[PDB]
RNA sequence: ACUCGUGCCCCGUGUGGCGAAAGGGAAGCCGGUUAAUAUUCCGGCACCUGGAUGUGGGUUUUGCGCGGCAACGCAACUGAA
RNA sequence: UUUUUACUUAUUCAAUGAAGCGGGGCUGGACUUGCGUCCAACUUCUGGAGUUAAGG
């Protein structure tokens, strides 16, 4: 009348899970994307050692969120400026700031951009 | 076709520290969970403890045949359900709006009666005709006293086996007590049958073995070690 | 009513059932946890007559403390 | 008065065993079907050292009756038992030195 | 295993987290460059991990390489629990 | 009434992955004459291997 059991053991048996069905969203309104290519990208920096590795380099230095990533930085430089980038090196300034030098590609102009794009000369 | 020659045997010999041991029934030594040890223990200590005559009587229950003849009495009075009660209210709506008098449509109702306190007044007040008590109820308290109300106020009663029967027959879950008054004239006839069969065949024979105590059984190897000490003994 | 006959039953505590019954329950309510949720009042006339319905929103819980 | 240094090392602290370097305790197998009818053979894979402990440890391999692993014991080393030995326990055991009986 | 997530079939003795910028541990070197950083920037030349699918090569077609007495070798040269 | 020793289910201890506990009955035997009882279950030459069952 019983099952057999060939193991000494008793484990809990697998019962049936279900996933939320929900008759009511906690919160109305899921929030915007925080964190867009405006917040992203703040200014771009213009000190002299700034201005000189966009002729020696061909990389544009920008300041950025605190809490934007490589990822996040890249994106929105392609999108505010149709810029496309081959790395971009980020560090925290002492001032709690974010710096991002974005290397350009080789077949685009850094000089040309930031004076077209970026009002700087 | 003959088998091939290259079919043979490989037996393997179970024996102590020549073969893993096979994959066998260990059903009798399995570590279960504690709801269920507790569940068997506690079988276990009403069957090796005393049980006063009191609660021991409720392990003499109702002969299969004698139930099924009591259910197959009680399935024609089992109380109405939803939809019976609201066509007898539709229709005596509709005969109070004619004007005809409510209890004119419908009839007196003969039910089998079921609460514990609606039958224990019943009963109090000899108006119960056969009482059936469940032999589970949980708390036996409430039902202990039971045959001993019944046999004081000349009733006949029978502890039969089943709550959960004696719910699904009132349409419950559970009933733990069961009682007949009245009956129509057309199964008197059979409430007297099973009357006088419950009375001859459960509470003549039970009359003796209600009045003494619940076994002190002891388990399974202990009844052996007894059995090989008086055989040794003899 | 069978509320006054467990009333007056549970009066008789020295008694042979009531001792039996307290004896088993006592060593079931060890083997359980501390404090455990309990189906129904084992007394339920005394639960019933300290406030308790059957109905939802009545919950038992059976503990055991130190003595 | 104060606490003295009899009842300070009762509370542990600085006063607990050294553990590090004790691999595991010295005990027996789990006495099984086996032990208990008849015998089951066991090889001796090492003699070591377990630091505080003056006598050597000795590791011994059985096979698992139940299962296809194979389980390895501390045992208490006797004198004259040495590697590669074949050690037997059970009650049908050889009455030899490292047997367990 | 299905057009589609939800149908089953096996194994089980275990079944948490934190805790090292000197313990364990995948992988980067040289040259040059700034006022201030560099094994991080620039140039050249590399490596590791993970994921994908190609070209060639190898092996086989009832099957999963060959050689050396051997220690072993050769660019691979199927492999669940 | 007092003491002693019996039971196991209260209670307490120990082991384990809670695997082989207790009764038997099939066989193997060895001991005995109103054919009757007891024992046992297959691993000891070797620092190998033993698992995902062969068969009826
Ligand atoms: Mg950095
Ligand atoms: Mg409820
Ligand atoms: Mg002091
Ligand atoms: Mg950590
Ligand atoms: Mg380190
Ligand atoms: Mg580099
Ligand atoms: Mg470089
Ligand atoms: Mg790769
Ligand atoms: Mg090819
Ligand atoms: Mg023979």
């Amino acid at each position: 009348k019983t099952k057999v059991r060939k193991s000494t053991t008793f484990h809990r048996p697998k019962t049936l899970v279900l996933s939320r069905a929900p008759k009511y969203p906690r919160k109305s309104i899921p929030h915007e994307p925080r964190l867009d290519e405006h917040k992203i990208i703040i200014h771009p920096l213009n000190t002299e050692g700034a201005l000189k590795k966009i002729e020696e380099q061909n990389t544009l230095v920008f300041i950025v969120d605190v809490k934007a990533n490589k990822a996040q930085i890249k994106q929105a430089l392609k999108k505010l400026y149709d810029i496309d980038t081959v790395k971009i090196n980020t560090l925290i300034r002492p001032d709690g700031t974010k710096k991002a030098f974005a290397r350009l590609t080789p077949d685009v102009d850094a000089l040309d951009i930031a004076a077209t794009k970026l009002g700087l000369v | 076709a003959p088998k091939n020659p290259l079919l043979e045997k490989r037996p393997r010999n179970f024996g102590i520290g020549q073969d893993i041991q096979p994959k066998r029934n260990l059903s009798r030594m399995v570590k279960w969970p504690e709801y269920i040890r507790l569940q068997r223990q506690k079988k276990i200590l009403r069957m090796r403890l005393k049980v006063p005559p009191a609660i021991a009587q409720f392990q003499y229950t109702l002969d299969k045949n004698l139930a099924a003849q009591a259910f197959k009495l009680l399935n024609k009075y089992r109380p109405e359900t939803k939809q019976e009660k609201k066509e007898r209210l539709l229709r005596e709506a509709t005969a109070i709006k004619e004007g005809k008098k409510k209890e004119d449509v419908s009839k007196k109702p003969y039910t089998v009666k079921y609460g514990l306190n609606h039958v224990v007044g019943l009963i109090e007040n000899k108006k119960a005709s056969l009482v059936l008590i469940a032999n589970d109820v949980d708390p036996i308290e409430l039902v202990v006293f039971l045959p001993a109300l019944c046999r004081k106020m000349g009733i006949p009663y029978a502890i039969i086996k089943g709550k959960a029967r004696l719910g699904t027959l009132v349409h419950k879950k559970t009933a733990a007590v069961v009682a007949i008054t009245e009956v129509r004239s057309e199964d008197k006839n059979e409430l007297a049958k099973l009357i006088s069969a419950v009375k001859e065949g459960y509470l003549e024979k039970v009359e003796d073995t209600r009045k003494r105590w619940g076994g002190g059984i002891m388990g399974f190897k202990a009844q052996k070690r007894e059995e090989k000490r008086k055989k040794s003994l003899e | 009513g069978a509320l006054k006959y467990l009333e007056e039953l549970s009066k008789k505590k020295q008694s042979d059932v009531v001792r039996f019954l307290l004896r088993v329950r006592c060593w079931e309510y060890r083997q359980l946890n501390v404090i455990h949720r309990a189906s129904r009042p084992s007394r339920p006339d005394k639960a019933r007559r300290l406030g308790y319905k059957a109905k939802q929103g009545y919950v038992i819980y059976r503990v055991r403390v130190r003595r | 008065g104060r606490v003295i240094r009899n009842q300070r090392k009762g509370r542990g602290s600085v006063f607990t065993a050294h553990t590090r370097l004790r691999k595991a305790p010295a005990k027996f197998r789990p006495l099984d079907y086996a032990e208990r009818h008849g015998y089951i053979r066991g090889i001796v894979k090492e003699i070591i050292h377990d630091p505080g402990r003056g006598a050597p440890l000795a590791r011994v391999v059985f096979r698992s009756p139940y299962k296809y692993k194979q389980i390895t014991e501390t045992f208490i080393a006797n004198e004259g038992m040495y590697t590669g030995q074949f050690i037997y326990a059970g009650k049908n055991a050889a009455l030899t030195v490292g047997n367990i009986l």
